[PDB]
RNA sequence: GGUUGCGGCCAUAUCUACCAGAAAGCACCGUUUCCCGUCCGAUCAACUGUAGUUAAGCUGGUAAGAGCCUGACCGAGUAGUGUAGUGGGUGACCAUACGCGAAACUCAGGUGCUGCAAUCU
RNA sequence: GAGAACAGAAAUCUCCAGUAGAACAAAAGGGUAAAAGCCCCCUUGAUUUUGAUUUUCAGUGUGAAUACAAACCAUGAAAGU
RNA sequence: AAGCUCGUAUCAGUUUUAUGAGGUAAAGCGAAUGAUUAGAGGUUCCGGGGUCGAAAUGACCUUGACCUAUUCUCAAACUUUAAAUAUGUAAGAAGUCCUUGUUACUUAAUUGAACGUGGACAUUUGAAUGAAGAGCUUUUAGUGGGCCAUUUUUGGUAAGC
């Protein structure tokens, strides 16, 4: 619970990016039964950001949709386009914290193709859906984005 | 075991002691204060835990195994009989025990056995196990 | 019925450590405390006067007072949904200086160094701590070390 | 070797076990005093027995330890009574020895019907020099085996000076 | 030792060996604890002990303080330093004890500044007194008697040393009831007698009483007093001068040495067995089961 | 390097058996007038350092020694355990997934380190 | 364990081994070896003043306890207690 | 409920790093205590039997106890070792360094202890993640029969106990 909050996942099918270090790796470890996660590709970070990507701006949650919205709030850190944003995320840049926190938790729909699997709450490895499923995270996220 | 193969054919070892006391609420009062008096004893036993152990001449295998089979009926819950890799009640598989014995190393004792170690006083180690210290027969 | 006296439940807590009974070695007394020192608490069952209550066993606090044979330790004890301030009069045999800070202090002294060493050179510092990074690429060689292939083993019984 | 690992008498302790306290005991005391010169000590019963007729801390015995020349005089003097023949027992595993004699008159010492007759326990504890190591206050230590008194060495010692016999097997 | 005695695996395994310095019968920790520890609100203030120890005929005097790495000699005076001063015989005696104490007081008190101020009783009528704090000035050097294992008898010479360090100027808190000439059956010190021990009156009166009741013995012990023509009477002037000489220059003369450390090194190594190697030890086994086994 | 006095950590210092120790030091050791304590000058007190001894103490070395200390993919990723499932099984219980992970065992290595002052062929 | 007249399974004397296997009013558990146990010596600090603190807790009371301050004392050569 | 003082601020049913505490699970029992199966070898001027005997502190058998090195088995109120889960503190501006004032405390000592004056260094100022901010104050309702599930778990043969 707490962890799921600190990673800003407080409703089903919502998603965020996480930079991997020991100190977050353990956090992931703690919430495996309740999440599905993996290594996202350039392709799915781009389409995540282009379509479902919103900024937090004096709260509110503002669509990206114009580049001046980003330069306004992220420009301080270099970063003055939607692609600058994507670039910071994917390369885990020096300013990933600000760049990624700026991103409001993505809100996906349920997968179109379905889940694979007849039961979600076992681990991927056991025919289920949760845990690190590595590069197979893009197939899923795309079906939900 | 004895009637079929003789009272000195074999060695039976109950390998399990009933150290756990079973209580009983024998019986005006109802459930008020209901701490049993001792009723009987019982061994608490594991999975894979040996219950009986028996040693013979190989040429009696069946007779022993049929004995353990018949005793099975005397017990709750499935148990299964197993042929050992070990030499009798010893800790050693039949070859390793043979290698140690037909060396020097092993010496008789009441029912069991003693083994020369490379540790300790060279002196009173040469005392015991004289038939070592040649390294042949 | 129930019993809840002062050292209740403490059988092995206050108990003495295998082969370590007897006099307390003299350094326990040559050690020196000042206000603000952080100390860890552990009771020495051999010293009955001036002994912490079991709740404070294993606990760390800050010195607030120094007397002839004692130090006063403040501990925050949380009772309810709130902490309260507790002051503990302990004899020196139940207190030791805490290491809980030695990594900090060592790190400051050093952070001051790497900085001066940097500043008066041509900046570039980086002196916050960082978690275990995931490891990098690497090329493992085969030369001297071809892969050995294992498979799983059958069932056996040895007994 | 030997130079100074000689063989002295640590001390001689005489002991009179009486079944009781009172006159009979205090007389048995007098004996030891006029025989030791030194003023003797009294021992209390360690518990109760009732078939020995003795209550705890009753005073039940007296005794005295004598060291140096005085000890030899008395030793010999009872060794006389015992005609200079002891036994392969007597000599303890740790090297002391003792013997009893009844009738204390059998060694100098007149009679006096107001004193009575008592039997004594003679017990000779032997040691070599440097026994102090075990007995002193600081740096208390123990004497090494090639110094510790033994039965063999004390019987040997005995069989020599005095020129007495050991007897038995 | 004895077969049915001796020890088991069990016994030795569970054995808790004492502190070394107790196994050695040297350190009484119960009192060391109480000699050394400081008021916790007096922080790094050392608690200097005046350690007095009697060997088979050397008197040792150190002012020592404690440190969790080891203790610390401030100053040290051995009664074998008394030939520098006019004492050659009987340096294990009461008056030597006094002298050596006196030497220790003066010596440090010197190297501490309180050399000039704080002299203690220069006179010595052995009246009873500790050294009083001067009016507006440094409080004196305070130090506590480490008798060590000594028994406390009223007469002990362990207190002889105490007297000269406290007649020397040190503040060494003490009472009178263990000084020679303290009346058991009245809380009263005869000082005409304690003066006598300070100067060695009991020894000289012995020397006298042997000079006409046995010169077999008087020559045996008191040999050297002959050999240097010092008969009794002068024994006071001997020590009275010793005090002068000691006060007049206590600053400790080390020995002229001869032969370097490096030398005492090499020659002592000559008599020092060095350990063995397992390879070496393995060769003593194999060798043993060559012989002791293979049928001679 | 030895040794002493005062130590710190308190067995790699302890235990059992045996041998070796120069020099100095400790020691054992002589004495009983004196302070002092004893049934006993053994302990404890004092006096000598003279009359004697390395025997013991002490120090060190030996031992397929007892013990103790260390180490290791030795045993063992075993036992146990946090977490998951509309997993298996009549049950007792047991597998599996993401993690944490012993103890015994076995084998090897070791057997006091060291502070302050004095002293020493 | 081994030794000494009466003296025995058990009386009193001695030596050796002895990590506590004893004792410490009492229940049990902690603790303790030049002591915290045993013998002796001197004692009244089991006293005076009024606060803080820990346990139980409401952070009330009560019980019990802890470390100090200000007294007067005890003991010890003393540090101290 | 009413708010009040402030606000990037300080905040946390979370991780990480560093440093503590613990005696449960497991384990152990040829380690202490307590239990338990088997033999083997010892030891008696000495627990009792029996042959020789006038006896023997006599010898020989014998069963007991003990001792030695072994063997099978156990513990909520046993234990050397000793987890996992839980658990205390710490990760800086209320910080680190220099200079040298105050006192009746404290030191042999202007020695220390406490509190200071003067000076040196800014946000990679000192881990992660989050933070619809944080802190604070008053007053008052209802409630003070609880029941269930997984896991741990006591009593009971058991119970929808
Ligand atoms: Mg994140
Ligand atoms: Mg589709
Ligand atoms: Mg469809
Ligand atoms: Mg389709
Ligand atoms: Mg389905
Ligand atoms: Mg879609
Ligand atoms: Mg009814
Ligand atoms: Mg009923
Ligand atoms: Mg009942
Ligand atoms: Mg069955
Ligand atoms: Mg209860
Ligand atoms: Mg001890
Ligand atoms: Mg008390
Ligand atoms: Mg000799
Ligand atoms: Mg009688
Ligand atoms: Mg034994
Ligand atoms: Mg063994
Ligand atoms: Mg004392
Ligand atoms: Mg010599
Ligand atoms: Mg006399
Ligand atoms: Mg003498
Ligand atoms: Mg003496
Ligand atoms: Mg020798
Ligand atoms: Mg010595
Ligand atoms: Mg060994
Ligand atoms: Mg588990
Ligand atoms: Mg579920
Ligand atoms: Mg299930
Ligand atoms: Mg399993
Ligand atoms: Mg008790
Ligand atoms: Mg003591
Ligand atoms: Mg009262
Ligand atoms: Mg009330
Ligand atoms: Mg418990
Ligand atoms: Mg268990
Ligand atoms: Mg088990
Ligand atoms: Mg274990
Ligand atoms: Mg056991
Ligand atoms: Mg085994
Ligand atoms: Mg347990
Ligand atoms: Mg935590
Ligand atoms: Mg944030
Ligand atoms: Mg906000
Ligand atoms: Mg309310
Ligand atoms: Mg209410
Ligand atoms: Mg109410
Ligand atoms: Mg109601």
């Amino acid at each position: 619970r707490k962890v799921l909050q600190l990673l800003r996942l407080t409703r089903i099918n919502s998603g965020t990016f996480v930079k991997v270090t020991k100190a977050t790796l353990e956090l992931l470890k703690l919430i495996e039964p309740y999440v599905a996660y993996g290594y996202p590709s350039y392709s799915t970070i781009r389409q995540l950001v282009y379509k479902r990507g919103f900024g937090k701006i004096n709260k509110q949650r503002v669509p990206l949709s114009d580049n001046a919205i980003i330069e306004a709030n992220l420009g301080k850190y270099g970063i003055l386009s939607i692609d600058d944003l994507i670039h910071e995320i994917i390369t885990v840049g020096p300013h990933f914290k600000q760049a990624n926190n700026f991103l409001w938790p993505f809100k996906l729909s349920n997968p179109s193709g379905g889940w694979g699997v007849p039961r979600k709450f076992k681990h991927f490895i056991q025919g289920g859906s949760f845990g690190n499923r590595e590069e197979f995270i893009n197939k899923l996220v795309k079906s939900m984005n | 075991m004895t009637t079929v193969s003789g009272r000195d054919a074999f060695h039976l070892r109950v390998r399990v002691h009933p150290f756990h006391v079973l209580r009983i609420n024998k019986m005006q009062q109802g459930m008020r204060g209901a701490w049993g008096k001792p009723h009987g004893l019982a061994a608490r036993v594991d999975i894979g835990q040996i219950i009986f152990s028996v040693r013979t001449k190989d040429s009696n295998k069946d007779v022993v195994v049929e004995g353990l089979r018949r005793a099975r009926y005397k017990f709750p819950g499935q148990q299964k009989i197993i042929l050992s890799k070990k030499w009798g009640f010893t800790n050693l598989d039949r070859p390793e025990y043979l290698k140690k014995r037909e060396a020097g190393e092993v010496k008789d004792d009441g029912a069991f056995v003693k083994f020369l170690s490379k540790k300790g006083s060279l002196e009173n180690n040469i005392r015991e196990f004289p038939e070592y210290f040649a390294a042949q027969a | 019925g129930k019993s809840h006296g002062y050292r209740s439940r403490t059988r092995y807590m206050f108990q003495r450590d295998f082969r370590k009974h007897g006099a307390v070695h003299l350094s326990t007394y040559l050690k020196v405390y000042k206000v603000g020192d952080i100390v860890d608490i552990k009771a020495n069952g051999s010293i009955q006067k001036g002994m912490p209550h079991k709740f404070y066993q294993g606990k760390t606090g800050v010195v607030y007072n120094v007397t002839k044979s004692s130090v006063g330790v403040i501990i925050n004890k949380m009772v309810g949904n709130r902490y309260l301030e507790k002051r503990l009069n302990l004899r020196v045999e139940h207190i030791k200086h805490s290491k809980c800070r030695q990594e900090f202090l060592e790190r400051v002294k050093a952070n001051a160094a790497k900085r001066a060493e940097a500043k008066a050179q041509g900046v570039a510092v980086q002196l916050k701590r960082q978690p275990a990074q995931p490891r990098e690429s690497r090329i493992v060689s085969t030369e001297g070390n071809v892969p050995q292939t294992l498979a799983p083993v059958p069932y056996e019984t040895f007994i | 070797q030997n130079p100074m690992r000689d063989l002295k008498i640590e001390k001689l302790v005489l002991n009179i076990s009486v079944g009781e306290s009172g006159d009979r005991l205090t007389r048995a005391s007098k004996v030891l005093e006029q025989l030791s010169g030194q003023t003797p000590v009294q021992s209390k019963a360690r518990y109760t027995v009732r078939t020995f007729g003795i209550r705890r801390n009753e005073k039940i015995a007296v005794h005295v330890t004598v060291r140096g020349p005085k000890a030899e005089e008395i030793l010999e003097r009872g060794l006389k009574v015992k005609e200079y023949q002891l036994r392969d027992r007597n000599f303890s595993a740790t090297g002391n020895f003792g013997f009893g004699i009844d009738e204390h008159i059998d060694l100098g010492i007149k009679y006096d019907p107001s004193i009575g007759i008592f039997g004594m326990d003679f017990y000779v504890v032997m040691n070599r020099p440097g026994a102090r190591v075990t007995r002193r206050k600081r740096c208390k230590g123990t004497v090494g085996n090639s110094h510790k008194t033994t039965k063999e060495d004390t019987v040997s010692w005995f069989k020599q000076k005095y020129d007495a016999d050991v007897l038995d097997k | 030792a004895f077969q049915k005695d001796a020890k088991s695996s069990a016994y030795s395994s569970r054995f808790q060996t004492p502190f070394r310095r107790r196994r050695e019968g040297k350190t009484d920790y119960y009192q060391r604890k109480r000699l050394v520890t400081q008021h916790k609100a007096k922080y790094n203030t050392p608690k200097y002990r005046l350690v007095v120890r009697f060997t088979n005929k050397d008197i040792i005097c150190q002012i020592i303080s404690s440190t969790i790495t080891g203790d610390v000699v401030l100053a040290a005076a051995y009664s074998h330093e008394l030939p520098r001063y006019g004492i050659t015989h009987g340096l294990t005696n009461w008056a030597a004890a006094y002298a050596t104490g006196l030497l220790i007081a003066r010596r440090t008190l010197q190297k501490l500044g309180l050399d000039e101020t704080y002299k203690g009783v220069e006179e010595v009528e052995g009246e009873y007194e500790l050294t009083e704090a001067v009016e507006d000035g440094p409080r004196p050097f305070k130090v506590f008697l480490d008798i060590g294992l000594q028994r406390t008898t009223t007469g002990a010479r362990v207190f002889g040393a105490l007297k000269g360090a406290s007649d020397g100027g040190l503040y060494v808190p003490h009472s009178e009831n263990r000084f020679p000439g303290w009346d058991f059956e009245t809380e009263e010190i005869d000082p005409e007698l304690l003066r006598s021990y300070i100067f060695g009156g009991h020894v000289s009166q012995y020397m006298e009483e042997l000079a006409d009741d046995d010169e077999e013995r008087f020559s045996e012990l008191f040999k050297g007093y002959l050999a240097d023509d010092i008969d009794a009477d002068s024994l006071e002037d001997i020590y009275t001068s010793a005090h002068e000489a000691i006060r007049a220059d206590p600053a400790f003369k080390p020995t002229e040495k001869k032969f370097t450390k490096e030398q005492y090194a090499a020659e002592s190594k000559k008599y020092r067995q060095t350990k063995l190697s397992k390879e070496e030890r393995a060769a003593r086994v194999a060798a043993k089961i060559a012989a002791l086994a293979g049928q001679q």
